[PDB]
């Protein structure tokens, strides 16, 4: 199953469709818009968008369900509690 | 081993999460035994016709892929058919309303990953789990017909580890949703 996981990545990239103008990345990432595959042609063009990403990045950006990230944040987020009252 | 809470290793027979305190192995050793009581119950109250009609949590077989092996092997030899050619049917439905066939088995324990089962077609879902009520497993002559183009195949692993494969199921997708999407999403089936 992770074989055919990254299958389906790479037919769903690799190809003609990537050079069209409205080809998606990603699809609802947070359920109104999605990832575009940039218009340009040249190095400096895809360099440009990646800087312009934004910062909010969900795990649907990976394809993933937008859940995926919150219990481990919520562990992430408690470990940062413990690290503070173990260095006062 | 005990006094610090750590799972004796003389304990650990069956296939166990890594992070399972004693205490929790202690509950789930507890409902494998009863179940273990009820099977050997039935088998001794009535003979083989009881094991084949009683209902089984697959979290609490120790080795769950047998038995499907099993089930594959019983409709078989009740057909005189062989193992490849038998393809397995599951039939989603509440434990109130089902029916026993001759090749149907029925299972319990089962969760759905990511997903929901109505009317047994899968939707895309924002829940981390679905318990299934009751799953019918039904071994049929097979008929190399492919895929309808709406069937995908999900994984079953036998804990949240999906570190063990137990066996593999073809579900409908409802709608016009993407099988392409439930690969990339991970949806996927428990034993517990």
């Amino acid at each position: 199953f992770d074989q055919r996981l990254l299958n389906t990545f790479l037919e769903r990239l690799f190809t003609t469709r990537s050079f069209d103008s409205e080809f998606k990345l990603a699809c609802k990432v947070d359920g109104h818009k999605d990832i575009q595959m940039p218009d340009g042609i040249r190095r400096e063009e895809f360099v440009q968008w990646v800087e312009l990403l934004p910062d909010t990045q969900t795990p649907s950006w990976l394809g993933l369900p937008n859940n995926a990230e919150r219990v481990l944040l919520t562990t992430q987020g408690v470990d940062m509690i413990s690290k503070m009252l173990k260095m006062q | 081993e005990l006094v610090k809470g750590i799972l004796p290793r003389s304990w650990s027979h069956y296939t166990v999460p890594a992070g399972m305190t004693v205490i929790q192995w202690v509950s789930d050793f507890s409902e494998r035994i009863k179940q273990l009581q009820n099977i050997s119950l039935a088998a001794a109250s009535g003979g083989a016709k009881e094991l084949k009609n009683i209902h089984v949590c697959l979290g609490g077989l120790f080795v769950p892929e047998a038995y499907i092996t099993a089930t594959r092997q019983y409709v078989a030899q009740a057909n005189s058919w062989s193992l490849e050619e038998l393809c397995l049917e599951v039939n989603v439905t509440t434990s109130q309303g089902a029916t026993l066939d001759a090749c149907s088995f029925g299972v319990t324990g089962l969760k759905l990953q990511g997903a929901t089962c109505n009317n047994n077609k899968l939707s895309l879902s924002n829940a981390i789990s679905t318990a299934l009520p009751l799953t019918q497993l039904r071994w049929v002559k097979q008929t190399n017909t492919e895929k309808k183009a709406s069937v995908v195949t999900l994984p079953v692993y036998l804990n949240f580890t999906r570190a063990d494969l137990i066996f593999t199921v073809d579900f409908e997708i409802a709608t016009k949703e993407d099988p392409r999407s439930f690969y990339e999403r991970g949806v996927a089936v428990l034993c517990t």
